[PDB]
RNA sequence: AAACUCCAUAUAUAUAAUUUUAAUUAUAUAUAAUUUUAUAUUAUUUAAUAUAAAGAAAGGAAUUAAGACAAAUCAUAAUGAUCCUUAUAAUAUGGGUAAUAGACGUGCUAUAAUAAAAUGAUAAUAAAAUUAUAUAAAAUAUAUUUAAUUAUAUUUAAUUAAUAAUAUAAAACAUUUUAAUUUUUAAUAUAUUUUUUUAUUAUAAAUAUGAAUUAUAAUCUGAAAUUCGAUUAUAUGAAAAAAGAAUUGCUAGUAAUACGUAAAUUAGUAUGUUACGGUGAAUAUUCUAACUGUUUCGCACUAAUCACUCAUCACGCGUUGAA
RNA sequence: GGCUACGUAGCUCAGUUGGUAGAGCACAUCACUCAUAAUGAUGGGGUCACAGGUUCGAAUCCCGUCGUAGCCACCA
RNA sequence: AUGACCCACCAAU
RNA sequence: AUUGAAAAAAAUAAUAUAUAUUAUAUAUAUUAAUUAUAAAUUGAAAUAUGUUUAAUUGAAUAUAUUUUAGUAAUAGAUAAAAAUAUGUACAGUAAAAUUGUAAGGAAAACAAUAAUAACUUUCUC
RNA sequence: GAAAGAAUUAAAUUAAUAUAAUGGUAUAACUGUGCGAUAAUUGUAACACAAACGAGUGAAACAAGUACGUAAGUAUGGCA
């Protein structure tokens, strides 16, 4: 009553909060659905998948997810095994001499699925995968930050903290362990308990892990350096290997100048950003992972601005000279051109695909009547397939069930 | 969000507007950038501030000119034309249309604020 | 009972009132009590002593002022006159300060006006 | 409708038993508008203070010198 | 009246050497529907209501009669009569039409979440209209650091029109925000919601709505913005919490639209006028009331019910009664 | 002439045994009407006729003048 | 043209 | 009495304890307290015992135990504001007026408004 | 020469006093205060003053006890 949504249901928050955060999945009929595994896809090539409770777990904590994804219509999120994505993309993966791929596309057509199809890889194959979802969160111009002239890069403490954390409880702990600092490291301290006592803080080489690392506790202006040293150490060795993922990278394609004013008013640049740097070079290569395992996979999605970028530096657009900064950051191309880097455009459903997903959505009766009795199964099966653009997989949800027209 | 420049304000308050509301001698582009020399990451509220910090706050407003001292110099701009002859100083004193706008009717704005020392 | 101002005022009281914030009376042995006396009345005679210094200095001064008007009175009446005038409305100039405790950053101003 | 706080029984301080009111008091140091420091005792507990607007920076008590 | 008429719609022919390119069009023409055919109930020789079946089938505009209101115009013009010709006639400069106690009508912009603002360069999507008393594209400089947008300034490309310009339509759609709202955050940890979760501490009625308004500087046009125009930047941020009795428009591509677009009148300014398109509804016929045409009955009214008409009182003035 | 009650918002009438800054009607402003008038919804005015005085607080009160029906009525 | 005025509405067989 | 630090006593008063005398005395001993009194889930803090740091100190920190904080006026033998008007004992002087002074004004509060001979004490040339 | 005290004179009873009016009041009755809260007690009252009487007014003292005060003491209600 007075509380604000006093009553324990909590509907005020915007709908698409209201689907995001809400514990409605609760009803979702619990289904008996295979696994999600890369060496078993002779097995669930073209089925409906569910990962596995390590892979949703890893998943979870890197957030492969998002809101938009009608991820509650069902007890956890779902996917299918689709052959010109999951089991051939993953083969380039597993395959290319560069491992580094763009998961582009059309809106919707699942360039987001994908990635987190690939961290799905990343969680059985037993890398370390190091996902950085919503770039903008740290183009936003709303975290914090502070400059750092031992690196002339403006750092984003609280940025930085919440990524750290993303990789460390995401990824197995005995896989971290495995990585022992390849050095040396010395910064703050302010772990509650020995914090007034021990001045600073300190890392053996051979007797700290990565792991150790990935869980000290800097004052703001540090943690800076820890990340130069999280990459870092994590780059430099070769044991485990790499995913350096970027979702929505499109922002970051094209919206140089941040949000942060410096001061001097003057735009803070997306490269003189720490993450922005952690970000770009990795992509371009002027950070190497030795594993010849080093994997790569970044990927443009739909909410974002389109520019020359991207279709320029792929090669999709010859050079042109005269066009203007606002939409085609020359530096951001020559950064991918010299990166090699290779797009997986992300094709759309096939018919059988789209029958497919529609027996899964009969299942849990996340449907509706109106095309369950009245309509046999190939009337439908045509009709998503044509209303969804012949090939949006969310248009299709978007065509099921949102819509009762 | 504290007893910062006297009239403070809340927290959750970002601070740059809020420094264009509560401040009369800063607002808009003033109170953004003032806080960029300031550099404090924008889209932060109030309550955040580090003490320390509202100090420096503090010292910029007094080095340009805020707070009710401009009120006075828009003042004597005002009396200054209307101490000579000025239609103005006849329309600002009558309370009447100071920008010669609906003397006959739409009027009761300027006869309720447009004074001699207006801005009240 | 009592509103947030109400108690707001009640503790500015507090901090005026003697309720329970003294400490105990200041005992003293009766050697010490001694010591004690000797100090003050010392003190006290060294303080008296100051102000005849002061005290006679200005006597001294206030002569020696007498003196000269005397004099200037027999020799130059003019001058005199100058001299003897009603000061109501001197004013002491604004530079002569109160000695603080410690000095400021720039000691003393060479240029002025 | 006068807003008051009423009175409890006043307690009897005897004649002689009277006690002279010592408050607690810090001593403070004023640095000026200039850098002359001067201590001065206060009841605040605040050991420095640096004043920005004084007599020492005010044209009326030196004339020749957001 | 209807019909022909104009826009608009279906088809068909002719034209366009498909570089004026929109052939999904533009017109000139022709036909077309004021729809028709058939069965079944009713009725009485053949109409209505349902059903099917054939077709694309559906609207708007213009035209508002006679008369009356002695309605509006003698300031569009014109003219009778009457009034002045050294002034009620003509010219220049300045002023006025912009004045303001109150009052009215009409708009505009408003009061925030079944709603407002940034942003979207493979430029989502239009019609109508303009441009030899000209529109004025790309850029170029500044406001401002990048760039974009926005507003001005420099130079005039092309086009005098199915060629080039005004002008990338905007709303919708997507993402991001958003006071009150403690619905927030930010420091921790917490974890199979990660753009999120949870435990703890903190976060004391006009807002980040509203732009009336007030200063200063700057820019347009023209000799000239002072009474008196427009624009912007930096400042200012009143009133306004969906508005009493009462009352207005609208029945379908209409209303509604925080959807834009154009023109005419401009040296110059639209919150107005006249046109264009985008998205696009509920509600309904059954009562009273009002206005009209058809009719009943009544009618003492007839410049006609805003008619007409009656007695007292009050005013002034005759005649004739009682006493 | 001391000597009983009355001196109100434009009009009338308030209030009572204090716990006070009412009523309609007229008026101004809307609306309703073809235009009035009713009707309807909105604002206007008390020095609750003057002095001084009291309980915490008198329109009220005490305390009497400038004001309203007045006061003659042991005559042989 | 003569030609300053118009006034009343209440609820059923 | 017990620890710190590094023979005894001797006024005055007070308390403690005693005892002399149809004398409120003395004797020895020591110098308490001196603004307080229930009732506080939470505030604060002290001690004792539980984990890491150099047996072991410091830190953190947990449980008991308590202590604090119930926040409140007079601090003056008060002195012409309001409070009790009988007794006693001690002590002091009012009002008016005028020059003033944030609001402050005729009318708030507040400050200042006679005279020092002599006398004593202390310093002092 | 200075301080400090003790004060002294003047002025005042116009303030004030439980309340009218007068009389008294700073030697203070008035004011502040500590204690107390008792004498706002109990028997005999001489003796006056006033006075027709009945009444009334002051009151030494004797005795019993209470209070405050180092003490002198004062107190049998209030300045009258």
């Amino acid at each position: 009553s007075s509380a604000k949504r006093v009553t324990p249901g909590s509907l005020y928050k915007n709908w698409t909060n209201t689907t995001h955060t809400a514990q409605l999945q609760q009803t979702a009929v619990p289904l008996a659905l295979p696994i999600f595994n890369f060496d078993d896809i002779s097995k669930t090539l073209n089925k409906v998948v569910s990962y596995s409770n390590k892979q949703y777990k890893s998943l979870h904590h890197l957030g492969s997810f998002k809101k938009s994804q009608f991820n509650e219509l069902f007890q956890k999120p779902v996917c299918l095994v689709r052959e010109d994505a999951t089991n051939s993309f993953l083969k380039k993966l597993v395959s290319h001499p560069v491992k580094k791929f763009i998961i582009t596309g059309e809106p919707g057509v699942g360039k987001t699925v994908l990635l987190s199809q690939a961290h799905a890889y990343a969680v059985d194959s037993k890398q370390i995968i190091i996902n950085i979802s919503y770039p903008e969160l740290f183009l936003n111009g709303r975290n914090d930050f502070s400059y750092d002239d031992d690196l002339k890069l403006f750092i984003q403490p609280m940025y930085l903290k919440k990524l750290i954390r993303k990789i460390l409880k995401a990824n197995d702990p005995a896989l971290l362990k495995s990585i022992e600092l390849s050095k040396d490291y010395k910064f703050s301290n302010a772990n509650p308990k020995n914090a007034s006592v021990k001045p600073f803080v300190t890392l053996n080489k051979t007797k700290n892990t990565v792991l150790d690392l990935l869980s000290v506790m800097t004052h703001p202006h540090n943690r800076g350096k820890l990340m130069k040293a999280i990459i870092d150490e994590l780059s430099v060795q070769s044991k485990v290997p790499i995913m350096f993922t970027v979702d929505n990278f499109s922002k970051v394609l094209t919206t140089a100048y941040s949000a942060y004013r410096n001061t001097e008013n003057k735009q803070i640049y997306s490269l003189d950003l720490q993450m922005g740097k952690l970000m770009m070079d990795i992509i371009s290569g002027e950070t190497k992972f030795a594993n010849g395992e080093s994997s790569t996979i970044l990927a443009i999605s739909g909410v974002d601005r389109t520019n020359k970028t991207l279709p320029v530096a792929l090669g999709k657009i010859p050079v042109d000279p005269y066009v203007t900064r606002y939409h085609y950051e020359p530096k951001f191309v020559e950064l991918l051109q010299k990166g090699n880097v290779t797009e997986f455009e992300v094709p759309k459903l096939n018919k059988q695909e789209v029958n497919e997903l529609i027996d899964y959505y009969k299942q849990s009766n996340v449907l509706l009547d109106k095309d369950i009795t009245g309509k046999k199964w190939e009337n439908l099966i045509d009709e998503k397939y044509f209303l969804s653009g012949n090939g949006n997989p969310r248009e299709l949800l978007k065509s099921l069930v949102l819509s009762h027209r | 969000v504290v007893h910062i420049l006297g009239k403070g304000f809340k927290g959750k308050e970002v601070i740059k507007i809020a420094l264009a509301s509560k401040f009369y001698g800063i607002g808009k582009t003033t109170a953004e950038k003032i806080c960029s020399k300031l550099g404090f990451y924008p889209w932060m509220r109030m309550h955040q501030l580090s003490e320390p910090q509202i100090m420096s706050i503090a010292s910029e407003l007094s080095t340009m000119t805020i707070e009710g001292d401009a009120r006075a110099i828009v003042k004597d701009n005002i009396a200054l034309k209307r101490k000579i002859g000025s239609y103005s100083g006849m329309r600002h004193t009558l309370h009447l249309p100071v920008r010669g706008q609906h003397t006959r009717n739409n009027a009761k704005t300027a006869r309720k604020l447009n004074k001699i020392d207006r801005r009240g | 009972s009592l509103s947030p101002l109400a108690q707001r005022v009640v503790t500015q009281l507090s901090v005026m009132s003697a309720s329970r914030k003294q400490p105990k009376l200041l005992k003293l042995a009766r050697e010490d009590l001694i010591k004690h006396q000797t100090i003050e009345k010392c003190w006290s005679i060294y303080q008296q002593q100051q102000r005849e210094r002061r005290n006679l200095q200005l006597e001294l001064q206030y002569k020696s002022i007498e003196r000269s008007m005397n004099l200037l009175q027999e020799l130059s009446p003019r001058l005199f006159e100058a001299a003897n005038a009603s000061e109501k409305g001197k004013r002491f100039p604004m530079e002569m300060k109160v000695p603080t405790d410690f000095p400021p950053n720039t000691l003393w101003h060479y240029n002025f006006r | 409708t006068r807003i008051t706080l009423p009175r409890r029984p006043a307690k009897k301080i005897q004649l002689g038993k009277s006690r002279p009111a010592i408050y607690h008091q810090f001593n403070v140091k004023m640095e000026l508008s200039d850098g002359s420091v001067v201590i001065r005792r206060s009841q605040y507990p605040k050991g420095e203070i640096r004043l920005i607007q004084d007599q020492r920076n005010n044209p009326l008590w030196n004339p020749s010198r957001g």
